[PDB]
């Protein structure tokens, strides 16, 4: 949209499947909630303080 | 794959061209979280 990129989908569930093999205790854990997804095309991340 | 069980198999379909020949397809299915299959 103009110069913005909005993520439309998610890959969370795909990574969740492997974690899920140990049950609910893992599925609902904080570590699970820290799953990362790929960046939206060419670009980079940066910190501005 | 992706720590999930998948079943992969090859199937043969008979096609009339007459003469007989065969078409081949590969199928893949997997277990869902509720135990059902896709």
């Amino acid at each position: 949209w103009q110069s913005y990129r909005t993520r439309l989908n998610t890959l969370f569930a795909r990574q969740l499947v492997a974690r899920a093999t140990t049950g609910i205790d893992t599925i609902l854990s904080m570590e699970t909630q820290n799953i990362q997804e790929p960046q939206l095309g060419k670009g980079f991340y940066a910190t501005f303080v | 794959y992706k720590s999930r069980l998948y079943l992969l198999w090859l199937e043969q379909k008979e096609i009339t061209k007459t003469e007989t020949d065969y078409r081949y397809e590969l199928k893949l299915a997997h277990i869902r979280y509720d135990g059902t299959w896709n």
